[PDB]
RNA sequence: ACCCACUCGGCACCUUACGAGAAAUCAAAGUCUUUGGGUUCUGGGGGGAGUAUGGUCGCAAGGCUGAAACUUAAAGGAAUUGACGGAAGGGCACCACCAGGAGUGGAGCCUGCGGCUUAAUUUGACUCAACACGGGGAAACUCACCAGGUCCAGACACAAUAAGGAUUGACAGAUUGAGAGCUCUUUCUUGAUUUUGUGGGUGGUGGUGCAUGGCCGUUCUUAGUUGGUGGAGUGAUUUGUCUGCUUAAUUGCGAUAACGAACGAGACCUUAACCUACUAAAUAGUGGUGCUAGCAUUUGCUGGUUAUCCACUUCUUAGAGGGACUAUCGGUUUCAAGCCGAUGGAAGUUUGAGGCAAUAACAGGUCUGUGAUGCCCUUAGACGUUCUGGGCCGCACGCGCGCUACACUGACGGAGCCAGCGAGUCUAACCUUGGCCGAGAGGUCUUGGUAAUCUUGUGAAACUCCGUCGUGCUGGGGAUAGAGCAUUGUAAUUAUUGCUCUUCAACGAGGAAUUCCUAGUAAGCGCAAGUCAUCAGCUUGCGUUGAUUACGUCCCUGCCCUUUGUACACACC
């Protein structure tokens, strides 16, 4: 055939994170608990699911795009 | 047209380890049986066959 | 000298075969396992090799005598069937001539092939039997190519990760051709569906038609294949299956150690031809009557009225039948098959044209039709797939199929006006009459038709008729090209198609060569269908107009058939 060309560098991927994430759910001295970050209010996620907090963003994550509340 | 009238023709691929063949089947039905369709052959002409006859015999005539 | 009969001894042939042979053959090559007349000579698988060595002969060249080592499963004889010949005798054929026709070959463009060019210009096919072929008329798609971007649709098993999260998705931004969360910024999400790894799978218009199936093309516009009883031969085998004649035919007649058959040809099937004979029909049509218009008027002539009734089946339609069997007569030939001519007949060239079509062969073509397939290659930076854009159309040039023409049997413009094969819309927009609008193309408003019912009588074109031009590259011819309007489509630039104005090329009948064709055929003419959103200068069919010249032959060619040779048989590659 021919085989082979490339001007290198190969795309890697998308490693999408470790974390041990959601930490966020502050519960003071025994035992009272006030959430951490705002939650979204779409029908479909029953308030369970929460914002990302970026610049002018507060994102809905579970919404798999959609919505985008702000303040 | 008596292939269509008698004779039946077949395909099948038989595939094996080494590759695959075919199977060409023929099979010519005895147009005597028939039943329903033409008998015999276009071919076929039978003539039958006549009867010795006793003739002679002075003429006369009978009454009923 | 000749004739005739006979007899010795000769050079030979003929027919036979009791007999011999492996056979071809042989009056010896017979009298030979039923093995003995006398005698001389030679041979003991092939090659090594008539070589080496010695002896002898000769001027010489060389003659006679004459080994082994080693190697080798065959070499060889006669015949049979096949295959082939740059060997002989016959045939057949418009993919062969003749006698002619219409041409191609020269021109413009259309179109395939090569060549070149190219990021790519995807590829199979190269004499008949490749090159308007792959149904191959590519804007996307198709698509196989090139510049680039996603996705996994990697079943399954073991194992590893990990419920503190195995894994999925994404708003905006950056980025990208792109409103791809491809990637990254940031950080919500999701829950055991995935990920990594091994084995194992899969997809692939990736390779191999020189691994295959099937299919197709070719030999073949051919006439060949076989078996029963019998004859010949130890046999493989041969005769049947043949010198001639005769057919399109191994089609027949005839000759005859052959007789009577079977596949194939023929039969058969399909279509165009005939039917005032049968069955019929508002989805076909006719005659009469109603009803009604026009002109005549004396009765008439020419139309209208998807049912106003009644009748019919010539025309139309398709069911069952009939009909031709080269008939009747007569020429001609082995007075056989047949062939020729007249007559009759819807039709007498296998009635015209097709469909099928045995045995055998080719390394013909097709893995680019198949979820037909062996093997190999590739499988995540993919040769999988999808998305964007480009390309198969690229142009010094060679070749093949074509299209349009060089005009006066013509162009133009009026006007006359006639076919047959088709096809058309359900989970949809197909065939479209009609009414308006526009020079046109086309737009628009409705309509019939899933269809003998509607498009549609498909009012097609050559063609017919009356003009205009008047032989002048002319008003023949329409290439190239500028400008404007429309249609198909997400998209038309490299210009899909259609329209209008202008521009007005080559080509003044075409070298050597070469294709096709014998009657409603040739050629001229336009349709319909395939393809199709749009595009025919293509093809498959169709009807319209309708000639000339054979009715012969073996000269060119191509192929069959015997005879013959063969050391071929993997068969002259
Ligand atoms: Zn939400």
């Amino acid at each position: 055939k021919k085989v082979y060309t490339t001007p290198k560098k190969i795309k890697h991927k998308h490693k999408k994170v470790k974390l041990a994430v959601l930490s966020y759910y502050k519960v003071d001295a025994e035992g009272k608990v006030t959430k951490l970050r705002r939650e979204c209010s779409n029908p479909t996620c029953g308030a369970g699911v929460f914002l990302a907090n970026h610049k002018d963003r507060l994102y809905c994550g579970k919404c798999h795009s959609v919505y985008k509340v702000n303040a | 047209q008596p292939v269509n009238d008698f004779i039946d023709t077949a395909t099948r691929h038989v595939l094996m380890r080494q590759g695959v063949l075919g199977i060409k089947v023929k099979i010519m039905r005895d147009p005597a049986k028939s039943r329903t369709g033409p008998k015999a052959l276009p071919d076929a002409v039978t003539i039958i066959e006549p009867k010795e006859e006793e003739p002679i015999l002075a003429p006369s005539v009978k009454d009923y």
